[PDB]
């Protein structure tokens, strides 16, 4: 915040550090502060000086319209703090009205992109592309050449992709050529609208005409799968300055590559592998950057995007693992069916992805509303969302949905509360309207064994005793379930209390141990807690559970003729 | 360990740094006027010595760490990683009664005598309150680790 | 020296025993009394070592540390008064120098012959 006074003091001394040391290293401060935006936005007293301090430093830059990318990105973060707080609208609302139109006009280049058909020459503007590694190229004049002709930006992209693959793959050199690519793209106002082909033609290698600009496929090799690590890092720094928007990135890059991933032969099966790598590192030898802020720019830049694309990413991952491949050729020479599944597990092995998806499904179940998935193929899919390192479950029986229920209830704890409850509530809409009876018998036999396993745990602090006694936990999970489920299990809880007296056939030896278990079921307060929530909204469930209260009250009045007053509360609970 | 993000960790310290001193202080001033009952209340004088404050919440958290000092198990490592920063920000915002938070660990440190967890606690808890007082911060760091001057080289 | 280390260990053991006795001592609380006795023995050994050293201290620093005064600040006033009196006598000497300078030039201007004779004599 107090670099503004330093800028005002050192303006008169007039070194080269004006606009450079207080702005380029300011972005390093910005990158850490953007990455911890949630801590700053939480408390509303320290951050008020931050917007005041950031404004006073760049108070000679409110009226920018053709500035550099680093000048725009800090002012984009100035827009980010202003947008993420309504209380910043009050004190600097007078200096934002002129600031709103000039900043947003750079970002509002939303239009159908230029579909020009210039005959692609692989030699255009060879002066910069001959050796851009040297610092002899002044970078203020390079942006003037790109601004006068849009075709200069196209030819710069075409030949730089030749240099990253043919040349040595050092991680330090590719960072420097990405920095000049990032600053020159954000140097002018409307350079983000011309990216229509390279985001598709780098991956779509089996269309040949639908994308255009065939020099993108021509001058570089496709089968090499080593320089795309540098390419994925290069576009990661490129998107970190908001040079790649997301309003038409789906129309330009994503859905052309989705059809060419799963439904492709070996002509674009390495191209199908290129679909995986550009999206795996988009949100998550190796490109080892020394700057730790550069490894955390993408996590900082992810705050402006939402969960509106991850389910679309994992949609094509399943279909890439669904359409069988045999002509592949063990990382890439094997099939891309299992390699898509490797992407599927490693995405949810990230702890950020698992918590962010489960809170979204708790908000609304429309994240996984796509009917492309089958029954059991979707059932294992959210189990990856439930747990990444889980074993692959067994094959289906006559009741595939019932076996999915029984596995999650054998291992109940507090931490898997919502993902178990999410697994139930997706299953009532995935079951069609002709076969709820199939789901009704699925919740018949799977819930009577819950009643057995609640008895089995009964037969053989608070939180440690809670997780061994998940019948305490399943009743709030039942409480999330709709009223058809509780009405159905009252029939299920009714019939097990009917057979409690009838087992043994009034034996001297066999009935009494079963009747010992029957009054034991009365003794466990889980069983009353299971049914007291169930007494709301039931029309015919009287006769079932009261058969237990028939014979239990009959024996105790004969047992009373025989711990002085322990049975008194045992009689209040039936009242 | 399942859900993470230390934006939650800042909230719980900041949900409770001000609430422990603004709803108990309304009843502390009621206790501050009626705390003079004979020699026993004068011998204690709990309210005028220090305001009444929410305390002894540290004893719910010291039990849940058998050997929580290792990264070899992945789930409990981020449990321990969250544990020390949460203990740090209670001291940073003065969330807890640090007058008695210190004395309990002194009593645990004194009555302690593969190392025991109370030795593992005071070794690895980060206190951000620096240069406050030598009789509270500096002299506490010395006496909690036995006798021996080889620790001064790591100080160097 | 080792007497200071023994006194510091004595203070640390006394503070630890005070904290242990203030709390509920579950273990053998006689270990604290043994630590206090060892502290007293170390203090006696330090007294014997200082008796071999034969170090002398005046009593004014005792009420200074009763106020809590660090020895460094007592040395501050010691060096301050030494330098101040040095400056005072230096200023007195310099004023004496300029006074006899006016004496020499006055005796030269009114009495040239005997002043020149004494200049020859020295």
């Amino acid at each position: 915040n107090e670099l503004s006074v330093v800028e005002a003091e050192l303006l008169l001394k007039s070194s080269d550090l004006v606009g450079s040391y207080t702005t380029s290293l300011c972005l390093c401060i910005v990158a850490v502060l953007r990455h911890y935006h949630a801590c700053l936005i939480l408390n509303q007293d320290q951050m008020a000086q931050v917007f005041e301090g950031l404004c006073g430093v760049v108070k000679h830059g409110m009226n920018r319209s053709d500035g550099s990318s680093a000048e725009r990105c800090i002012l984009a973060y100035l827009y980010d703090l202003y947008t993420s707080c309504s209380h910043l609208k009050n004190k600097f609302g007078e200096l934002f009205s002129d600031f709103c139109s000039k900043v947003k006009n750079t970002i509002y280049c939303n239009v159908e992109p230029s579909e020009s058909n210039m005959r692609w020459a692989p030699e255009f503007m060879i002066d910069t592309l001959e050796n851009p590694a040297a610092h002899t190229f002044t970078y203020t004049g390079l942006g003037k050449s790109l601004s006068e002709n849009p075709a200069n930006r196209y030819s710069f992209v075409c030949n730089a992709l030749m240099h990253v693959c043919v040349g040595h793959h050092d991680p330090d050199r590719v960072n420097d050529i990405a920095i000049l690519c990032a600053e020159l793209t954000g140097y002018c106002k409307s350079l983000s609208a011309e990216w229509l082909g390279v985001l598709k033609a780098l991956c779509c290698s089996s269309n040949n005409g639908t994308c255009g600009f065939n020099d993108l496929l021509c001058n570089v090799d496709v089968s090499d799968l080593s320089f795309h690590d540098s390419l994925a890092t290069f576009v990661a720094i490129l998107i970190a300055r908001q040079c790649l928007l997301l309003e038409d990135l789906i129309r330009c890059a994503a859905i052309p590559s989705l059809l060419n991933a799963a439904c492709s032969e070996q002509d674009s099966e390495p191209g199908a592998r290129l679909t995986c790598r550009i999206l795996l590192h988009l949100f998550k030898p190796t490109v080892g950057i020394r700057s730790s802020c550069d490894r955390h720019l993408l996590a900082a830049s992810q705050n402006r995007i939402v969960d509106g694309a991850v389910f679309a990413v994992l949609k094509a991952v399943f279909v890439l693992g669904d359409a069988e491949l045999k002509g592949s050729g063990s990382v890439e020479t094997a099939s891309l069916d299992v390699y898509a599944k490797y992407v599927l597990r490693s995405i949810c092995q990230q702890e950020w992805v698992g918590e962010r998806c489960l809170k979204s499904l708790c908000e609304d179940s429309n994240d996984l509303q796509d009917p492309v998935l089958s029954s059991a193929q979707a059932q294992r899919l959210m189990q990856l969302i439930c747990y990444p390192h889980r074993l692959l479950d067994n094959e289906d029986g006559e009741n595939p949905q019932r076996q999915r229920i029984k596995r999650i209830l054998q291992n109940l704890d507090q931490w898997t509360m919502r993902q178990s409850s999410l697994e139930l509530q997706l299953m009532i809409k995935q079951t069609p309207n002709n076969e709820m009876n199939s789901l009704l018998e699925n919740i018949a036999k799977a819930t009577i064994e819950v009643f057995q396993q609640s008895a089995e745990t009964g037969s053989s602090p608070v939180l440690s005793s809670l997780e061994r006694s998940g019948v305490w936990l399943v009743a709030p999970l039942i409480a999330k379930l709709p009223t058809s489920v509780q009405g159905h299990v009252l029939k299920a809880a009714g019939e097990e209390l009917e057979k409690g007296q009838h087992l043994g056939s009034s034996s001297r030896k066999e009935r009494d141990r079963q009747k010992q278990k029957s009054m034991s079921l009365l003794s466990q307060q889980p069983f009353l807690s299971l049914v007291l929530t169930c007494l709301k909204g039931q029309d015919e469930q009287r006769e079932g559970l009261l058969t237990s209260l028939y014979s239990q009250v009959h024996q105790i009045v004969n047992n009373w003729r025989d711990p002085k007053q322990l049975m008194h509360e045992a009689l209040k609970l039936r009242l | 360990c399942k859900r993470s993000g230390r934006h939650r960790a800042m909230v719980v310290a900041k949900l409770l740094e001000k609430r422990q001193a603004e709803i108990e202080a309304e009843r502390c001033g009621e206790s501050e006027a009626a705390d003079e009952k004979g020699s026993i209340a004068s011998g204690s004088l709990s309210a005028p010595s220090a305001p009444i404050f929410q305390d002894v919440l540290l004893q719910f958290l010291d039990t849940q760490a058998p050997m929580l000092t290792d990264p070899r198990s992945e789930s409990e490592r981020v449990e321990f990683f969250n544990l020390v920063l949460l203990f740090c920000e209670l001291i940073r915002h003065d969330v807890f009664s640090h007058n008695m938070y210190t004395c309990t660990l002194i009593s645990r440190g004194d009555l302690a005598f593969d190392q025991p967890r109370h030795v593992q606690y005071a070794t690895h808890f980060p206190i951000p309150q620096e240069e406050s007082c030598s009789h509270e911060c500096n002299q506490r760091l010395v006496v909690l680790f036995g006798v021996g001057k080889q620790r001064d080289d790591a100080r160097h | 020296h080792l007497e200071e280390h023994l006194e510091k260990f004595v203070e640390n053991i006394r503070q630890l025993g005070i904290i242990v006795s203030d709390f509920q001592p579950s273990s053998q609380a006689g270990l604290n009394q043994k630590l206090n006795f060892i502290v007293t023995g170390l203090q006696d050994i330090d007294k014997c070592r200082q008796q071999l050293h034969d170090i002398t201290v005046p009593l004014e620093v005792f009420e200074y540390i009763d106020q809590g005064r660090n020895p460094q600040l007592y040395t501050k006033e010691c060096l301050e008064r030494a330098l101040a009196k040095n400056e005072q006598v230096k200023g007195k000497i310099d004023t004496m120098k300029k006074f006899k300078s006016l004496l020499i030039q006055e005796l030269s201007k009114v009495f040239p012959e005997d002043m020149a004779k004494y200049r020859s004599i020295r």
